[PDB]
């Protein structure tokens, strides 16, 4: 339903610093580099400019089902 | 390219892999059918590569499965719930077996109990190649078990297997064997040292396992 | 303001005057139920008064986040109990079969039988009849509370509330706009207050007056199509 | 006069209890021992006085023991004392402390007696010879040899008093309580079942003489939930987990057994045969004269306004419980400091009849 | 039509719905009756009424003949049937020999139709349980009960309805054969059984006498609350 | 679950007369003994309460006038087989002028024993033991609810038939006399019985090419009994 | 009194005296020792992947760390070294110091019984023909491998054991794990039901791995009905990690090398939901089922609960036993107790017959709405 297709216009016609962000790409090998990746991304963020987040397909993020196990 | 056996589950498909186990010099490899399932994802893929591998690098190569209905599953698509990692185990087993990168070295021997868990994929006409039926001892075949069976213990010469055999209805070669082990250790419960025809007869009305209840009054 | 009666006599007078029910010599009561449509202040109502009394509010629904902060996930969900000792002056409150079993432990300790007072339960449905009967033992819910949609004076309070955060202009009536309402629910208004809002910044004007409003109850009126 | 020989020698034998070089042999423990004591983790016991321990990132040693405190206090899954320089196990720790049993255990004297329940005189003393006499006088049952009767079910419509009972056993007791709502024992992940029931049993036949009072557990097949993996064929084997846990192997021990339901024909009957539980007690409905205990009771310790009859309220519901006494003689309260008074009117009754019967 | 059988025997010899229909009965009211030599009685107790409404269509006790009489217990709607089905038989008897109708005869006919009713092709069996009392020729008192499986099985005095099992501890320790020798006792014997059954207020006592000779007569209650009283007064004698 | 009630067995025999069979096993015992003089019978009433008129439970009942019967367990479903015994039995006389022998009788009887269907409902529940004097002698005779039908020179049934069974073939043989075979039933009751013997426990019925009907009053019983 | 402060007087005389040595005297039980163990060694333990060829060269997974190719030390066997086998290995140098028995999953050492429940043949008279064959199968072989090889047969390494619940097959389990003299594992059904996919698998795998290293060992499994019973496919794929299970239960039992010196008791109270697999002898062979008492039987279990009672001996039992049709022996146990209980209610020492009559009423005509058998007799 043109989802992408609006946030690339975004990009376009702004101003604004605009960082684009793979949803899965928080989770890798080494340990706590996830949230430490969250942490430098809301550092530049709050660094550069009045600016623009766009993170691509949360859902691999939120997951509303947990398992403290694993 | 491989060839399945099936049937009943009293038939014997076990006897025929360690046969060719017994006679074939071929590197004879095992493989029990829940051995590929894996707790971490993506485990039983790198199984069912490295079984693979082994089998190559000892070229005359015979790979027999036992029960490959515990990894082959037909898959289905549902929400909410499914098995998955299995039938990624399953594909892995399909791929590295048929389609892409074909090989000559490898001999495979699955058998299932029941035949219609599969999904087609697995037997499709050459992943698994002759499919091979086994049927239930007919007549004579019951007689030639409990004759083979009957080999080790001091048989009475005064034992007719026609009779037995002809008695026999319905069971498989396992239920003969528990006939013959059975009628001997009812002769040793007489603590005779020979059998004896009754000792069969007997056996049979103990393999049949009857649940009564004490039914006497018919006639 | 009659609810707001119920809950100070159910939940502000055990915990200022637990001796007045103990001299009267009755049960302390434990449990609130709230029904009525959804988005009618079920819960500000909750999370208000349980402010004004002093406890610590807390609304534990369904998330594994947590069953991690309260526990370590393990079996069950009685541990909130074990955090709720500590800060003793508690309440716990939760959303709309899960919540009702999740009500079911929760009552079923603290009817009598689980400890010191101070902590009490509050439910927030709607549509009562959906719930279990044997929830709907007489022994076991204190106080029912009932929540109408709000009326023309109601609404009126409401928008006389949420109007008071804007940019607005003299001269406007208000009761025109509560009065071109449908009975909408309580969380509309705030809808129009924020749409109203948009309008007067579309203009690029700086004050917001009546033609906004209106616009904005064609808005929200459209959208009450909306499945 | 046996007194004062008796206290004078008591005495000495408690100062001799306390009498039991000799530091310089506790520095010597203290020398052998590192100061830094780590924790580790037994997974097998090799007989040798060394054997294999687990460390908290997964390392594992072959390592030696200063054998002094008792090492066979330890079994696979237990909780040992290491060393940083040699690993070697320095002895053994004391147990890790104890949500399970904390949050399962009801601790304190846990409300009123036997002079609060309404009427019922003939379970009372069923459920008394079941478990009160039994566990507090166990003479009788020397004289027989009888053993006492293990389960006890508690049964009947809503609001007979279930609740109660077991409470007003739990009051007068000796022993550790253990309170499990059955509704529990349906979880989100498979394979959870029988860990909450190996784990609640085996709380009860570590730690004391018990009473397992486990309620509402017929609400464990009429219910099912999709929080939950596959339903039925779990529940089903959580069941039969609860069953062989109950009457299996293994010297059962001193672990009394109460269930309460609403219904009883949803039950597998393979929990409700004898040698799991033998005394099965009905609660019905009562009369029209234990209703003037429990109105006097419930009305034993309020300032009531003499104007009001107790025969008016027993006519009438035809049906009544103790759940709709409390929940009138409650609402009645509700409603007198509704207007800041302490004496309760016959229109307060009537009010909280028409608000907890017809609504 | 409805080609089934509904009533199965169990695994270890039963027949569920014979057995378990008895609960029905088990969960109604309660109702005695002894005979006296020359005067019956017998009624029930827990009317349970809303003390308030009508009272003349909620009777209990009714009659077949001129001769016979009737009590239940269970659910009301399979009496009201079989008795429909019993005025019926007894009148049709009438019909044929010309004697008044024998009360054997009657309890004969309500087990037999009870019996091939529970036998039959799925039909629900009756869950009351009946009292025929009644005193046919040469004025011989007898009194007879029913049962879902349908054995007519004579008695002197009743053990039916809630907590029949009292009733009968009772009536086993007030086996006095003194008490059949006065008939104002034997209605005193009555009320006194049900007086030691539930509240017995004198509102649900309703009772019914037939002198063997006459029809029945239903009291009216305050002849009820004088003999309650004499046996308060009797009570308090005993001290 | 519920199967269909005209199942056989996984072993053979079906499941509904075999639970038929079970339910038998609850019910009193009954002793009957065939005698050349003529045949014996004897029952426990089982007497429950002293408000229970004793008198009135039927166990004997009569078929003929000289055929005589006692019934088990289930007393309802005996009677109207009883009475449909009857029906038969004066038909035969009606359409014959004779009598019908008892064999005839309970090959009438065991016709219908098992007709229970859906169309054209359950199995009956009770053990019946058949007597009289026809023709061939005195007879007596045992049915079943399989209407397996046997004759029995003296068969014992119901709650206590093992060891009535097993203590009536050791005091029995073939020349046995009448009186010798009551007491020696009798004997043989208040072994099996759980109350006191006494005149309103049990209840005979002999049936005599002599004595040619079954008739047996009260207080013989008392003569009896007190003569042990 | 006189015995109690001459007993205070005693035995603090000897505390007080004992005291002088307490206080003149100035652990040490091991210390020398233990200091002797200083030179001892860590002892990190590892796993093997293979050997090499015309030298040792051997090559080690530790666990987490990494993979070495190590050198064993001079004080070992160069043999015992195979591959799969967890070693000792040297911190410093890495080098093998001993083998060892393998991983066994501490959650399954749980289960070997390591006690003897009391439980004696006595208790479960009244089933004779059982018993025989359970100790034909069991007992015999264990204790005389004589009649077994002079004949030439095998036993039957299978049995199992079902009927209506409550019949005596805990108990008889029981019976036999006092006379067992092997190394008797229980096993519960539900214990093979774990959070993750194949994990109840190598339960079993290690199950067998303790029945494979000591020889002449029983297993118990218990209600197998969890274990896994019926195969139904249909398009939801539900019920397939317990049916894994099974078939891995199926194939590491029996089938392409069989299973030692082992045997496997099973105990179900519906055997109707099974997978015929199991029903193939040769896993499974004698069937021997526990019906109910007849008559003789519940008798025999009257003198079991009564032997041992205060009851008025002048009574008899088989008018008790004539009023049990259908019963099991855990009502002829409520029974017994319920008519002690029916005595405790007077003050009396002794039954009477009204006792056990009572008793009867209560149990048998009063809770046989519940009954528990009117419903496993068909094995649903
Ligand atoms: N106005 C439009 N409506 C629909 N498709 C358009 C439009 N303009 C361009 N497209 C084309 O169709 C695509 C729309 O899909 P996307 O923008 O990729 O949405 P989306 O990212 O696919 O959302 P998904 O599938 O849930 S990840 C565009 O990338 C163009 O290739
Ligand atoms: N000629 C024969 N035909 C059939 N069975 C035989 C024969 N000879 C021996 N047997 C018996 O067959 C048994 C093997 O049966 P199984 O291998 O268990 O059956 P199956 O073919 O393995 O089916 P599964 O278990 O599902 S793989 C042996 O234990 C022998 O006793
Ligand atoms: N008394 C009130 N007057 C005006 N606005 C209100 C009032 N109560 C709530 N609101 C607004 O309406 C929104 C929804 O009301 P809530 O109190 O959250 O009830 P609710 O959460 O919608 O109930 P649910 O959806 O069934 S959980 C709130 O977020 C407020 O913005
Ligand atoms: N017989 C009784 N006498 C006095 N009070 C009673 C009686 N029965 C119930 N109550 C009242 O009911 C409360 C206890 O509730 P219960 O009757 O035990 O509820 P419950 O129906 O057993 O809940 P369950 O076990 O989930 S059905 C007490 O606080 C009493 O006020
Ligand atoms: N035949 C018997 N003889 C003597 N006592 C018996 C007999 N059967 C059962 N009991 C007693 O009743 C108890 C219950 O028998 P169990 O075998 O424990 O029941 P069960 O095997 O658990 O049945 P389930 O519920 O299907 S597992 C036994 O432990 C004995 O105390």
């Amino acid at each position: 339903c043109g989802k992408t297709m609006l946030a690339k216009a975004v990009a376009h016609h702004t101003t604004a610093a605009f960082i684009r962000v793979v949803g899965s790409e928080f989770v890798q090998k080494y340990l706590g580099e996830g949230p430490r990746m969250v942490r430098d991304v809301f550092r530049l963020a709050k660094e550069n400019a009045p600016a623009i987040i766009f993170i691509d397909e949360i859902d691999a993020i939120a997951t509303k089902r947990f398992d403290a196990q694993t | 390219k491989g060839v399945l056996m099936y049937g009943p589950p009293g038939t014997g498909k076990t006897l025929l892999a360690r046969a060719c186990a017994a006679q074939t010099k071929a590197t004879f490899l095992k493989l029990a059918g829940p051995q590929l399932v894996q707790m971490f994802i993506g485990d039983g893929a790198k199984l069912v590569r490295d079984a693979f591998a082994l089998a190559k690098e000892k070229a005359p190569s015979i790979i027999f499965i036992d029960e490959l209905d515990a990894i082959g599953t037909k898959r289905f698509d549902s929400e909410k719930a499914g098995d998955r990692e299995v039938q990624r185990t399953m594909l892995e087993l399909l791929n590295q077996l048929d389609g892409f990168q074909p090989n000559t070295q490898v001999k495979v021997i699955a058998a299932t109990n029941r035949v219609d868990i599969l999904d087609p994929a697995l037997l499709r006409s050459g992943r698994l190649d002759r499919k091979i039926e086994f049927p239930m001892p007919n007549e004579e075949a019951r007689a030639r078990i409990m004759q083979i069976h009957s080999r080790k213990m001091n048989v009475s010469p005064d034992v007719n297997y026609e009779e037995l055999a002809r008695c026999t209805d319905d069971f498989n070669g396992a239920q003969c064997k528990a006939v013959c082990v059975e009628a001997g250790m009812i002769a040793l419960r007489r603590g005779a040292t020979e059998l004896t025809h009754e000792d069969y007869m007997e056996g049979i009305l103990e393999v049949q396992a009857k649940k009564k209840a004490n039914l006497q009054y018919y006639a | 303001d009659k609810q707001i009666k119920e809950i100070k006599e159910v939940i502000e007078l055990p915990v200022k005057h637990p001796e007045l029910f103990e001299a009267l010599g009755i049960a302390q009561p434990k449990g609130v139920l709230l029904y009525g449509p959804p988005g009618t202040g079920k819960t500000l109502l909750a999370r208000a008064v349980a402010h004004h009394t002093d406890c610590t509010f807390i609304r534990v629904s369904g998330s594994e986040l947590v069953q991690k902060f309260i526990g370590e996930g393990a079996r069950m969900v009685r541990e909130l109990f074990v955090m709720a000792r500590e800060h003793a002056p508690s309440i716990i409150f939760m959303d709309e079969s899960e919540v009702q079993r999740t009500m079911l432990e929760l009552l079923n300790q603290l009817d009598g039988f689980e400890a010191t007072k101070n902590i009490k339960v509050i439910m927030a449905t709607n549509r009562i009849d959906i719930l279990d009967s044997a929830l709907l033992r007489p022994g076991r819910i204190d106080r029912k509370i009932e929540f109408p949609p709000p009326n023309e004076e109601a609404r009126l309070d409401i928008l006389k509330i949420h109007s008071r955060k804007m940019n607005l202009t003299r001269g406007i009536n208000l009761r025109k706009i509560a009065e071109l309402m449908p009975g909408a629910s309580g969380a509309e208004v705030k809808g129009v207050c924020t749409e109203a809002g948009m309008y007067a910044l579309r203009e690029r004007r700086v004050h917001v007056t009546q033609e906004d409003f209106e616009m904005a109850v064609a808005k929200v009126m459209q959208k009450d199509s909306e499945k | 006069l046996e007194r004062i020989k008796d206290y004078l020698l008591m005495e000495e034998e408690f100062i001799r209890n306390q009498e039991q070089k000799q530091e310089e042999e506790r520095s010597k423990v203290d020398d052998l021992r590192g100061t830094p004591m780590s924790v580790g983790t037994l997974e097998e016991i090799i007989d040798d006085n060394h054997a294999i321990v687990s460390t908290s990132v997964g390392s594992e040693h072959y390592v030696s023991i200063l054998s002094f405190v008792d090492k066979d206090l330890l079994e696979p899954g237990c909780s040992v004392l290491l060393n940083h320089k040699v690993h070697a196990v320095i002895g053994v720790l004391m147990d890790d402390t104890d949500p399970l049993v904390t949050v399962m255990k009801v601790e304190k004297a846990p409300q009123e007696t036997y002079a609060d329940i309404g009427g019922l005189d003939n379970q009372i003393q069923e459920i008394k010879e079941s478990v009160e006499l039994p566990l507090t006088h166990p003479e009788y049952y020397e004289e027989m040899g009888i053993k006492p009767p293990k389960g006890v079910i508690l049964y009947g419509p809503p609001g007979t008093g279930k609740t109660l009972l077991a409470k007003a056993v739990a009051n007068q007791t000796s022993a550790t309580f253990l309170r499990v709502v059955g509704s529990e024992l349906i979880q989100k992940y498979l394979g959870d079942g029988p860990k909450l029931v190996r784990e609640l049993f085996r709380v009860a036949e570590e730690h004391a003489p018990s009473i397992v009072f486990i309620d509402e557990i017929d609400a464990i097949g009429t219910k099912r939930y999709d929080s939950n993996s596959g339903g039925e064929r779990e529940i089903q084997r959580t069941m039969l987990e609860l069953l062989n846990q109950l009457d299996g192997f293994d010297s059962r021990g001193d672990v009394k057994v109460i269930m309460a339901t609403n219904r009883i024909e949803t039950l597998d009957p393979a929990l409700i045969r004898p040698g799991r539980i033998d005394r099965k007690i009905e609660f019905p409905l009562p009369d029209e004269k234990t209703k003037k205990r429990i109105f006097q009771i419930h009305t034993s310790r309020m300032t009531l306004a003499d104007d009001v009859t107790l025969d008016d309220l027993i006519m009438a519901k035809d049906d009544l419980s103790g759940a709709d006494i409390k929940a009138i003689c409650t609402e009645a309260g509700l409603m007198a400091l509704r207007e800041r008074r302490m004496k309760v009117t016959n229109e307060d009754f009537k009010k909280s009849k028409e608000n907890v019967l017809y609504k | 039509s409805y080609d089934r059988a509904i009533t199965v025997f169990s695994p270890d010899g039963h027949l569920f719905q014979v057995e378990y229909a008895q609960e029905a009965v088990k969960k109604g009211s309660t109702a005695v009756g002894v005979r006296g030599r020359d005067i019956v009685v017998l009624g029930v107790e827990k009317k349970s009424v809303a003390k308030l409404q009508d009272e003349r269509t909620v009777r209990k006790i009714c009659a077949l003949d001129d001769n016979v009489c009737m009590a239940f217990a269970g659910l009301t709607a399979d009496a009201r049937i079989v008795i429909n089905r019993a005025r019926v038989e007894c009148q049709s008897h009438r019909l044929t020999v010309e004697d008044p109708v024998t009360v054997e005869y009657i309890t004969r006919y309500i087990a037999s139709l009870k019996q091939r009713y529970t036998q039959s092709n799925g039909r629900r069996p009756f869950g009351i349980s009946a009292l025929i009392v009644g005193f046919d020729f040469d004025g011989t008192p007898r009194l007879y009960q029913t049962d879902p499986s349908g054995t007519y099985h004579a008695w002197k005095a009743n053990a039916i309805g809630r907590g029949a099992k009292s009733v009968r501890e009772f009536l086993e320790k007030n086996y006095t054969d003194e008490a059949i020798e006065t008939d104002d006792l034997t209605i005193k014997l009555v009320i006194k059984a049900l007086l030691e059954v539930v509240q017995s207020g004198g509102k649900n006592i309703e009772l019914a006498v037939m002198r063997r000779d006459q029809s029945l007569k239903i009291l009216n209650p305050e002849e009820i609350e004088k003999y309650v009283a004499e046996i308060e007064k009797e009570k308090e004698e005993n001290e | 679950y519920d199967r269909g009630v005209n199942t056989f067995s996984p072993e053979g025999r079906l499941f509904q007369v075999e639970y038929a069979i079970e339910a038998i096993k609850l019910g009193s015992t009954a002793i009957g003994i065939q005698t050349s003089e003529g045949v014996c019978l004897a029952v426990e009433k089982r007497i429950t309460s002293p408000l229970m008129e004793p008198s009135s439970i039927e166990k004997i009942v009569e078929i003929d006038a000289h055929i005589g019967c006692a019934m088990s367990g289930l007393i309802a479903d005996a009677k109207t087989l009883i009475d449909k015994a009857r029906v038969e039995t004066q038909n035969h006389w009606f359409t014959y002028n004779e009598t019908m022998t008892v064999e005839s009788v309970t090959q009438a009887v065991s016709n219908l024993a098992l007709q229970f269907g859906e169309e054209d409902s359950r199995p009956f529940g009770v053990a019946l033991l058949f007597g009289g004097v026809d023709e061939k002698g005195p007879q007596l005779f045992h049915m079943d609810p399989s209407g397996t039908f046997v004759q029995c020179d003296a068969r014992a049934i119901g709650s206590a038939s093992e060891g009535a069974q097993s203590s009536l073939q050791e005091v029995y043989h073939k020349s046995m006399t009448l009186k010798e075979a009551i007491k020696s039933s009798l004997i043989i009751l208040k072994q099996v019985m759980e109350e006191k013997l006494n005149a309103t426990n049990i209840e005979l019925a002999t049936v005599q090419p002599g004595q040619n009907f079954h008739m047996f009053t009260k207080e013989e019983l008392e003569e009896v009994i007190k003569d042990i | 009194q006189v015995e109690d402060d001459i007993q205070q007087l005693l035995k603090k005389i000897n505390e007080l005296t004992g005291i002088k040595e307490s206080d003149t005297g100035l652990l040490a039980a091991d210390k020398q020792t233990l200091q002797s163990e200083q030179p001892l060694q860590v002892a990190r333990c590892t796993k093997i992947i293979n050997a090499d060829s015309e030298d040792p060269k051997y090559i080690i997974n530790v666990k987490q760390f990494a993979k070495f190719v190590v050198d064993l030390s001079d004080q070992v066997a160069p043999t015992d070294i195979e591959e799969g086998m967890r070693v000792g290995v040297d911190r410093n140098k890495y080098q093998i110091h001993i083998p060892l028995p393998p991983k066994i999953d501490p959650t399954v050492t749980m289960m070997q019984v390591e006690e003897k429940p009391d439980v004696t043949y006595s208790d479960v008279g009244g089933c004779k023909e059982q018993i025989e064959k359970l100790r034909e199968v069991v007992e015999t072989p264990l204790l005389h491998p004589e009649r077994f090889v002079n004949l030439g047969i095998e036993p039957p390494k299978g049995v199992l054991l079902f009927g209506p619940p409550g019949t005596g097959k805990t108990l008889c389990a029981r019976a036999v794990a006092n006379r067992t003299d092997a190394c008797f594992i229980r096993v519960i059904g539900s214990e093979l039901v774990q959070k993750y996919v194949g994990e109840g698998a190598r339960m079993v795998r290690e199950l067998f791995e303790m029945a494979r290293t000591k020889k002449a060992c029983l297993i118990f499994f218990d209600e197998i009905d969890a274990i896994g019973g019926a195969r139904f496919d249909d398009g939801a794929g539900g019920d397939n990690e317990v049916q894994r299970t099974m078939l891995e239960l199926i194939n590491q039992l029996d089938g392409f090398d069989p299973r030692g010196n082992i045997k496997v008791l099973m105990a179900t109270n519906r055997p109707d939901t099974l997978d015929p697999a199991l029903m193939r002898p040769g896993r499974l062979d004698r069937k021997i089922e526990f019906s109910l008492p007849d008559l003789e039987g519940r008798t025999h279990i009257f003198k079991i609960h009564a032997r041992s009672m205060s009851v008025e001996r002048d009574i008899r039992f088989e008018l008790l036993a004539r009023l049990c049709p259908n019963s099991t022996g855990a009502e002829i146990r409520s029974v017994c107790t319920e008519a002690g209980m029916f005595a405790i209610r007077a003050r009396r020492k002794i039954a009477t017959e009204k006792d056990f009559l009572e008793a009867v009423n209560k149990v048998i005509k009063s809770y046989a709405k519940f009954s528990a058998t009117p419903r496993y007799m068909t094995y649903n």
